[PDB]
């Protein structure tokens, strides 16, 4: 199992300076040895055999070089310590003992399996114990993707290995918005190329003006006035591919902010030789009469036998029963069927349930969704039904065999907030925890194995069709429109974007209609990636549909957008019926050919390894990734062991030392962080927020424990880059242990996507979506904004205090730029927080830079979080602009609502709000792809209906602007025209 | 407007909760979310939406004519019958205070009781999660205690195998100190195993008790969950009555 805590022993967070270790010699003797907690295994083995001579039968012991240590890990693993340069406190021992053995077996294979199991947080050997044939087949079959990617990684020269480690961070399009081009000097950009000479490392400055779309080699040629490469000053970002200079995200951002792009010229061999050579090797497990579905001539029937136990007291609940239902995604294929009600203390049924669906009419993605509910007559005539445990079963397996025979299924606890009786969005399969309610089942037998048929065996006018294709995915579609889409199913090829609408019009409980829809998607023209992602959500579970969507991403999804929407693409992996599918093969392929993609591919999976619903699927996928990711597994293990010592340190602060002052906890912090084992782990590794940022030496003088009850850690690192002054010299990150940061991560991702939509449409509304990465169960990192202060700090009671503070810092001719930046940042956050339903803002939520840039923090709650707790249904305005902000926008003028600056501020809000409304399908799809992540405020499609209200999608575009205008007037009490 | 099945201005999500787990034939008409009218009919586990204009040239003069006709007639002409209406007056009861001040005072009672039960349910869910996590931690530590005891028992086997052949040579040699040092180390090894076995024993009792604690927290939550749902819906009824019995824009 995973380790229960990050401590150095079981029940002991931190080893004492000295500790007794029971050493089990290979002659049967046992020697107690006092060791320092930071002593290496080389030192301990030498101290052991020096003392073993004073114990009996020492003549039997061989030389110490012929031995290694083995012990029981906190993960219950019998780990062999081939790396004898490791400290005792880093071995993650369950108890302080070591057994001396002679190394056997494949040494190099055991060393790699140890490093893979360390990155995943789970011993790799537990995958060998799985009896499930599908699990073992995934481990062998997925190796094709690993071989294809590593072969593609060294097919070319070291340049291919460089494109893997340092990929180009470029936009999806070379074109420039007209508000970006107008900042250029006649289409040319002034950049500064730096060169570090060979002796004394002297830096030389070279300002040069070139075309904005100059290929990086052209930039080098101007500097000469040629085989070198360019690098961003301050981080590990390289200009290796022949993209236009303006298309690189760093250069594109410099043109926006009016900042000077500082690049650095270095030789190609300086980086090509620095790259290690990744070599993938095949693991050990890779070496070691049936009827058809359409032949069966009967209706569907499933037998519920018994349930082992149910946790309910007979005083409050009257009876219990098993509710079932056949589903294709989120919709049933027939009306749900229940069992007869039985007593709570005796949960036995032995009852066949008849579903009114002919067996050949069952689709490929058909699933059985059941649960054990409790009924209570209680008051009045109505009765209350409450689910006690749920479970979902794929009616077909990966072999395509229909389920048959008896089957025991361990059920899952009902998720918090879920009030439905069934949970078709939950994962399929049995609960690994065998100490749960087990439900006995039995499917009918057809005297043979039943297999699914093969693909060979399976065979208004233009308007209104267009009007339906432009509606949002959650828009209402009537039965008249379903019959209209299905009757015009062949003309829909001219409008390929209507495919999601057409698929929901298909009668999936009809073998005839599904057979014809398969042939249409076989020859269906491609669609945009933003639209194919919808076909990967829970509403579309058909293999042919999901496969079509994956093929659209294989050809049309740039690595820019792949990294942008990677959070959602990882989430829809748990919507898959089986471990092996085209989606998981596509993502793993891209993660193994792009280290920027594979970095967050790894952490998004690793952050959910605690979740027992997806821990097996994500564990098998992380194994294949770490098996073939190359030398980056070394860097990832350094990031992991650094996060483990931060988790262990924060756990001590809020458990054993929770009742102690700030000075006592700070003294324990500075004393513990200065230890050698701690200093080796938290210095010299890549930032999990951005792997291009190198975290160097810790600045312990700047590290603090914030005054929150969760005790967040304010950490500071040096930038070991040779030119840190041109980017950032200090890297400040907030480590938080205790709070769930998934909603912050999603909201900051949505904010960045909204800002990109605005920039492409000529709206320069500057947002600040700082980094935020969930790394585990309520553990995460948060990027620090360098020169920012909350509004409360600015006040520390005049409304002009904020405006007078911005008059300072930006005094002089840079005043109009600060007011302009403050107005544009306010416009973006006023629209964004209204659409998303972010929690109410106050003097501590809102921060302002010395730049004048305003932004928000702590996006803990989104959508309609207050409707369940308070019956009133209203679309709140979280960011009500007080007079303090109005004075700043109006440059100190009284009667701020009637000024010229406020009217221009309103145009920014109207343009931004309508721009996001035009891209409503993107955000509705992004929220829909997260319905299975387990976030409490995103469980069903009814939770997504909130942005349908704020964006006013069921109205006209002109009516929606009147709605947004009335919401601003109701919150600001007037002034919005 | 006085029809039982007509609810007027209600959202599509409110119809899903009303038609949740209903039989084939349950229907209700509402103002279309924009058409003018939309009929929602439960059939085959899905809440079918049917626009009201409703197909081809109109055959009915009023909406009340369209509903009552189709209830008896069945909907086969288009492609089940409208068997069960969702009466708007069915929920008129349970709000019996019948004056503007009595309601609202009863709403304040129900809303207060709902916030008490809501905080009780939340804190119970935190004990529920914390107990589930600590049970998983104890099972892992018992797995590690199993493997540790196997290793120390292997040390007894290895000491026994190597010894005896050596202790009988020490007996003919007459060295009693060498025998005493082997038996002393064997006593030290066996006593340690007894300490590890007793440690796993106490951990199994703590897990045995904590499993029953999880079992009772689960029962308590399965009993307060139904009462929390009905208490919120009762509060929402008294709140809805207060908005209706008040000034409208
Ligand atoms: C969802 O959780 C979160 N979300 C975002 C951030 C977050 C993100 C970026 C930030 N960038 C810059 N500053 C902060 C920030 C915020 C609040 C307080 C401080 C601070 O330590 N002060 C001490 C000195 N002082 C005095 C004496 O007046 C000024 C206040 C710094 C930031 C906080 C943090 C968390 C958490 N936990």
């Amino acid at each position: 199992p995973p380790r229960p805590s990050s401590g150095e022993l079981w029940g002991i967070h931190l080893m004492p300076p000295r500790i007794l270790v029971e050493c089990l010699l290979p002659n049967g003797m046992i020697v107690t040895l006092e060791c320092l907690r930071e002593a290496t295994l080389i030192t301990i083995k030498h101290e052991l055999f020096k003392e073993a001579r004073k114990y009996p039968l020492h003549q039997l012991l061989q030389d110490e070089s012929s031995y290694i240590f083995v012990s029981v890990t906190q993960e219950a693993e019998r780990e062999e310590f081939f790396d004898e340069t490791r400290r005792l406190c880093d071995l993650r021992l369950f108890q302080p003992f070591l057994k001396v053995i002679e190394p056997v077996g494949n040494r190099e294979e055991k060393i790699l399996n140890r490093e893979i199991g360390f990155a995943i947080g789970m011993p790799v050997c537990e995958f060998d114990m799985v009896k499930d044939p599908e699990v073992q087949d995934f481990r062998r079959n997925i190796l094709n993707v690993c071989k294809e990617a590593v072969d593609l990684r060294d097919l070319n020269s070291p340049h291919s290995r460089a494109m893997y480690v340092y990929p180009p961070n470029v936009e999806s399009s070379p074109e420039l918005p007209k508000h970006i081009y107008n900042k250029l000097d006649k289409g040319q950009i002034i950049v500064v190329i730096w060169v570090i000479v060979s002796p004394n490392n002297d830096k030389q400055k070279y300002t040069l003006k070139i075309n904005h779309d100059c290929v990086p080699e052209q930039v080098i040629a101007e500097a000469i006035r040629g085989k070198y490469i360019l690098k961003v000053c301050g981080c590990d970002e390289y200009f290796l591919e022949k993209y236009p200079l303006s298309q690189y995200k760093y250069i594109r951002s410099c043109i926006m902010l009016g900042r000077m792009p500082n690049l650095m010229l270095m030789a190609k061999e300086s980086l090509y030789s620095q790259l290690p050579m990744d070599c993938f090797t095949m693991p050990s497990y890779s070496r070691r009469s049936t009827k058809s579905l359409w032949v069966i001539n009967s209706a569907l029937r499933i037998k519920i036998l018994c349930a082992t136990y149910v946790n309910v007291n007979i005083r409050d609940i009257d009876k219990i029963y098993v509710r079932t239902g056949i589903y294709h995604g989120g919709e049933p294929l027939c009306d749900n069927v229940n069992t007869q009600r039985v007593p709570c203390s005796n949960p036995r049924w032995n009852e066949w349930l008849n579903y009114d669906i002919y067996i050949p009419d069952l689709p490929r993605a058909a699933r059985l969704c059941l649960s054990i509910c409790s009924v209570k007559g209680r008051k009045g005539a109505k009765e209350e039904h409450c689910p006690l445990a749920w479970g979902n079963i794929n009616l077909f397996d990966y072999t395509d065999t229909l389920v048959s025979g008896k089957m025991a299924l361990n059920l899952w606890p009902v998720p918090h907030g879920l009030e439905d009786l069934l949970n078709p969005i939950g994962v399929t399969g049995s609960n690994p925890n065998k100490e749960t309610p087990c439900l006995e089942l039995e499917f009918d037998w057809f005297s043979s194995v039943v297999k699914f048929p093969d693909m060979s065996v399976i065979e208004n006018d233009k308007e209104q069709l267009k009007a339906i294709s432009t509606r949002d995915p959650l828009s209402e579609i009537t039965e008249q429109e379903k019959d209209f889409l299905w009757s015009h199913r062949h003309y829909c090829v001219t409008i390929p974007e209507i495919l999601p609408k057409l698929l929901l019009s298909v009668k999936w409980n009809s073998r005839d209609e599904v057979a014809q829809m398969y042939c249409l998607v076989k020859d269906w023209p491609p669609i945009k990636p933003e639209q194919a992602m919808e076909l990967l959500d829970c509403n579309y579970p058909d293999p042919m549909v999901r496969g079509f969507a994956v093929r659209c991403l294989e050809k049309y999804l740039t690595d820019d957008k792949l990294s942008q929407y990677l959070i959602q693409l990882v989430q829809v992996l748990k919507y898959e019926q089986y471990l092996d599918n085209l989606l998981v093969r596509f993502l793993l392929k891209k993660a193994l050919t792009n280290q920027r993609i594979g970095h967050f591919f790894f952490w998004h999976l690793k952050s959910e390894m605690h979740n027992k619903t997806v821990s097996q699927r994500f564990g098998l996928l992380l194994e294949s990734y770490c098996r073939a990711c190359g030398m980056y597994l070394k860097h990832l293990n350094r990031q992991v062991e650094a996060m483990e010592k931060l988790i262990n340190l924060t756990d001590i602060l809020k458990q054993e030392k929770k009742d102690e002052t700030q000075k006592v906890q700070m003294k324990f912090l500075v004393e513990q962080m200065r230890r050698p084992d701690f200093m080796d782990a938290l210095q010299g590794f890549l930032s999990p927020l951005n792997p291009a940022h190198q975290l160097g030496n810790l600045r312990l003088e700047e590290c603090r424990i914030m005054s929150s009850a969760k005790r967040p850690l304010w950490l500071n690192w040096e930038n070991p880059d040779i030119m840190s002054e041109l980017l950032f010299q200090n890297n400040e990150i907030i480590f938080k242990n205790g709070d769930d940061l998934r909603q912050d991560m999603l909201t900051l991702q949505i904010i960045r996507i909204m800002e990109n939509i605005w920039q492409n449409q000529g709206l320069d509304l500057r947002m600040l979506p700082y980094g935020c990465l969930s790394i585990g169960d309520c553990v995460g990192l948060i990027e620090v904004v360098r020169n920012s202060h909350t509004i409360m700090q600015i006040q520390c009671f005049n409304s002009h205090t904020l405006h007078q503070w911005l008059k300072d810092k930006n005094k002089g001719e840079i005043y109009d730029a600060a007011i302009d930046l403050f107005t544009r940042s306010c416009a973006g956050y006023c629209v964004a927080t209204f659409i998303l339903g972010i929690g109410d803002r106050h003097n501590s939520n809102i921060m302002v830079k010395d730049d004048g840039q305003l932004f928000h923090i702590d996006f803990g709650h989104f959508l309609d979080h207050k409707k369940k707790k308070f019956g009133y249904k209203r679309e709140r305005v979280p960011f009500v602009l007080t007079q303090d902000f109005l004075i700043v926008i109006s440059k100190g003028a009284q009667e701020c609502t009637k000024t010229r600056e406020f009217e221009r501020f309103q145009e920014m809000c109207y343009k931004a709000y309508l721009a996001i409304r035009q891209h409503a399908n993107l955000f509705i799809n992004l929220f829909s792809m997260m319905l299975g992540s387990g976030m409490p405020e995103l469980q069903s499609f009814d939770d997504i209906a909130y942005i349908r209200k704020t964006l006013a999608l069921d109205k006209t575009e002109q009516e929606a602007l009147e709605y947004f205008m009335k919401q601003m007037n109701d919150a600001h009490h007037g002034g919005w025209t | 407007q006085d029809a039982e099945w007509y609810w007027g201005d209600i959202s599509r999500e409110e119809v899903n909760e009303k038609l949740r787990d209903t039989a084939d034939g349950t229907f209700l008409v509402r103002d279309a979310s924009t058409g003018d009218y939309t009929l929602t009919l439960r059939k085959g586990g899905n809440n079918k939406l049917i626009k009201i204009f409703f197909s081809d040239p109109l055959t009915f003069s009023s909406v009340v004519e369209l509903i009552n006709h189709y209830r008896n007639e069945s909907l086969a002409q288009y492609n089940v019958k409208l068997l069960y209406p969702v009466s708007k007056y069915q929920q008129d009861q349970v709000v019996k205070e019948d004056n503007i001040e009595a309601v609202g005072k009863k709403l304040h009672e129900y809303n207060t009781q709902f916030q008490e039960k809501s905080r009780e349910y939340d804190r119970l869910y935190e004990e529920y999660t914390r107990t589930s996590q600590e049970i998983q931690m104890k099972r892992t530590a018992i797995e590690a205690f199993n493997e540790t005891i196997k290793i120390f028992e292997e040390q007894c086997q290895t000491q026994e195998r190597y010894s005896k052949e050596y202790i009988e040579k020490f007996k003919r040699e007459g060295n009693e100190k060498e025998i005493q040092r082997i038996m002393h180390n064997y006593d030290k090894l066996k006593s340690r195993i007894s300490e590890i076995i007793d440690s796993r024993r106490r951990l199994e009792e703590d897990l045995k008790k904590q499993a029953a604690e999880y079992r009772e927290i689960d029962k308590r939550m399965n009993s307060i969950k139904p009462d929390l749902i009905q208490l919120r819906k009762t509060r929402d009824q008294y709140l809805m009555w207060l908005t209706q019995k008040g000034v409208r824009q």
